């Protein structure tokens, strides 16, 4: 009933063409987005969702668009071989947020980690306190082979929103057996 | 290879006053629109044009938009209107070309493999 | 009772039996989906087809200049024409 | 194949636990984002050509 | 199986810190850390006498592969197919391995000359024409990969031994020259490439220098302490003047394959200081 408009962050990097996530990772983050996309949808009929990628290039395939059916058609041949690229992938995915049609939703980002990050934490923090100025609550999933708990990323989570803010969670996973049920214990509703 | 364009006089023209429609409020001081176009040989031709909504940011100078969701739909309209018309390549003002070219060109060559820009000049007409 | 070769054995026949069930339906939608594009293909290509308004037939009487010519229509008068660019 | 039938024979969770694993896995996704999809082409050019 | 490498552990220095580390990787059954150190492996200097040893198990990767880079694949096994040193069965061996790997991903050009590396060793002549010309009809739709231009252009370097094979291999090795770019490999092999390029060009027809190539960096800050007189006749073709010192010391010199053509060399240089006396 809230009115917002989330924005899924894919990787397709090569790191997740490998198999402890059982399947494949990308079975596992497609999963991932089945789950939020049907979540932003049936708690709210009247939001939208796009999907913005960013290994090797940042592409928009889908625009914020409130039809699902179109992101799952780009799901497929997503090409998991890409090389991760970072500070560009959060400034490209803000300026999106900032061409919403309707501007009385506000703005939200998930991104799933699958791949190791590689950027200074001057940058990032500048683009925390950016956000902050920016009034954005970006929730950070992390997937895949990871540098489990960087500073770099927790700092973020805190920077994002510090002084008693909203509490934007950084969902880890234990690299294992599982489905997106970690994923939605807390952070899905309780963001 | 193509051997020449040819500029039909009201797409320059409709570039003029999509550039005064955001002039009021014009500081990103270039205008990124859709080329229509006829192909007719291995000399081209050009007869129609439209907009999209674009941003850009020297800052990263890789941070932009395109609308590709407004891209198809409206000329598909357009194609409603007139099936002799197709999509030929793309266009940019301010006569200076930025960095970007490169990503914009190679991005929207998968709607038109020998895809084209023409750059014009609204404001240098001596 | 954990693994006495049976519960074993039992497991892969239902997971097998399930595994080919859903790939059947799989099969069966993508090639409905196949079918309608060829009369998406026809569709198409009678909405490219809603153009073609007419050509006048005639027979050239004789060569006035290099680009004029006099024609005359089947059952109509005659005039004076021109060619195309490169005809 | 005598082999492949025979391994499942001897071998108590390796070929069984495995072939849960691969199930589950794939019934979660090959049945469900793959017909969804589907579904979602269907409706589209419905809308469509009519 | 994880006994298979418990037994080859050896001959692979360091051997508990990294096979060790090896069975953990895929065990995690991760497939890109374990794909890039095996490529390290392979590529750590030894004679790589455990290539039996491990071709069994890069076979066995390849069987469950079905996510690997078949980049990586055919880059591992070309190494595999260096060191089996038996051009016998490694014919029907990477045909194997390329009809395995069968799909539009781009190292099948590359098994095509690697396949031509090895027929370009034996039977030279009659089907080697074939497998250069099949990898440039699919050198196409994607230029950006520059391993294709790589493993391609050193075809047709080995088909400079061939009789009517000069100024083509000229051009050519001037485009693996343009195609890779950095230094990235010791100057005890480029200065070897820029000694046959200068020959290569001096004994073609058309070309006579072909200046600012001269200007081009890999030759002359590579040889410009031994073999000076290439760099310095060189420049007497592009000075037009005939000089009879210098262009005989590049003859007192070299012997061999330009006594052979010393009157053309002087049929050359009077051409050349025409169209520069004219200018």
């Amino acid at each position: 009933m809230v009115l917002e408009s989330t924005m899924v962050c894919v990787d397709n990097s090569e790191y997740m063409r490998n198999g402890d996530f059982l399947p494949t990772r990308l079975q596992a983050q497609q999963d991932a987005v089945n789950i939020v996309c049907h979540s932003k949808t049936r708690s709210n009929p009247e939001n939208n969702v796009g999907l913005i990628t960013l290994a090797n290039d940042c592409e928009v395939l889908t625009t914020l668009t409130p039809d699902t059916g179109r992101i799952l058609s780009k799901l497929h041949t997503v090409q998991p071989k890409g090389k991760i690229t970072f500070c560009t992938g959060i400034r490209v995915a803000h300026l999106a947020l900032k061409h919403r049609q309707g501007k009385n939703h506000k703005m939200r980002i998930i991104a799933f980690v699958g791949s190791p990050v590689e950027d200074n934490e001057k940058d990032l923090v500048k683009l925390a306190k950016r956000l902050k100025k920016e009034k954005v609550n970006v929730d950070i999933i992390n997937f895949g082979e990871e540098e489990v708990n960087t500073e770099k990323l927790t700092a973020f989570v805190n920077t994002l929103n510090g002084k008693d803010g909203t509490g934007s969670h950084l969902v880890t996973v234990p690299p294992g057996p599982s489905l997106a049920d970690a994923l939605i214990s807390s952070p899905i509703l309780a963001g | 290879a193509v051997q020449k364009v040819v500029v039909h006089p009201l797409v320059l023209l409709s570039v003029v006053d999509h550039f005064n429609r955001i002039g009021k409020v014009g500081n990103q001081k270039r205008v990124v629109g859709v080329l229509l176009g006829s192909w007719q040989k291995k000399v081209l031709d050009v007869s129609n044009s439209f907009a999209v909504p674009f941003d850009e940011d020297d800052k990263d100078d890789s941070v932009w938009f395109l609308d590709h969701d407004y891209l198809e739909n409206m000329y598909g309209m357009f194609k409603k209107v007139n099936a002799r018309e197709r999509i030929v390549g793309w266009y940019h003002t301010g006569p200076k070309l930025h960095k970007n070219d490169i990503a914009i060109n190679e991005l929207m060559k998968r709607y038109c493999p020998n895809s084209v820009l023409v750059i014009i000049d609204v404001k240098p007409k001596d | 009772m954990a693994d006495p070769r049976d519960k074993a054995l039992q497991d892969y026949r239902k997971k097998l039996l399930e595994h080919k069930e859903i790939d059947g339906r799989l099969k069966e939608l993508r090639e409905q989906l196949k079918e309608l594009t060829k009369q998406y293909e026809k569709s198409e290509n009678d909405l490219k087809a809603l153009q073609s308004v007419g050509q006048i037939v005639g027979e050239v009487l004789k060569q006035l200049t290099e680009e004029k010519f006099i024609v005359k229509a089947t059952n109509g008068p005659r005039y004076v024409v021109g060619c195309r660019r490169q005809l | 194949e005598q082999d492949g039938i025979g391994e499942e024979v001897l071998k108590m969770s390796t070929e069984e636990i495995i072939q849960r694993t691969r199930l589950l896995d794939s019934e979660i996704k090959i049945m469900k984002s793959e017909v969804l999809r589907v579904t979602h082409e269907l409706q589209a050019m419905k809308d469509k050509i009519k | 199986v994880p006994g298979f490498l418990q037994q080859s552990q050896n001959s692979g220095p360091g051997q508990p810190a990294v096979w060790h580390r090896l069975e953990e990787l895929y065990t995690k059954k991760l497939w890109h850390q374990l794909t890039l150190q095996v490529l390290d492996f392979v590529q750590d200097p030894c004679f790589a006498q455990g290539d039996g040893l491990i071709k069994l198990y890069e076979n066995f990767i390849s069987e469950f592969e079905h996510r690997v880079n078949p980049l990586s694949l055919v880059e591992i096994i070309l190494h595999v197919v260096r060191q089996m040193t038996d051009p016998n069965v490694a014919l029907t061996f990477l045909e194997k391995t390329r009809e395995k790997v069968k799909s539009s991903d781009e190292a099948v050009i590359l098994c095509k000359t690697a396949i031509g590396a090895l027929k370009l060793n034996i039977g030279d002549l009659q089907v080697t024409k074939e497998t250069i010309e099949d990898v440039e009809e699919m050198l196409n739709n994607l230029p950006g990969v520059t391993s294709v231009h790589s493993r391609f252009y050193d075809l047709s370097s080995k088909y400079y031994q061939t009789i009517g094979n000069h100024a083509s291999y000229y051009k050519d090795a001037l485009r693996f020259l343009g195609c890779v770019d950095i230094k990235d490999l010791p100057v005890s092999e480029q200065q070897e490439r820029a000694f046959t390029l200068g020959l290569a060009g001096l004994l073609g027809e058309g070309v006579f220098n072909f200046g600012e190539l001269l200007m081009h960096p890999v030759l002359e800050s590579l040889r410009n302490t031994d073999r000076q007189w290439l760099i310095d006749t060189l420049y007497a073709f592009n000075s037009g003047n005939v000089e009879r010192f210098q262009t005989l010391k590049t003859a007192w010199g070299q012997q061999p394959d330009l006594a052979a053509n010393e009157a053309q060399l002087l049929r050359k240089i009077q051409l050349l200081c025409l169209m520069e006396m004219t200018f």
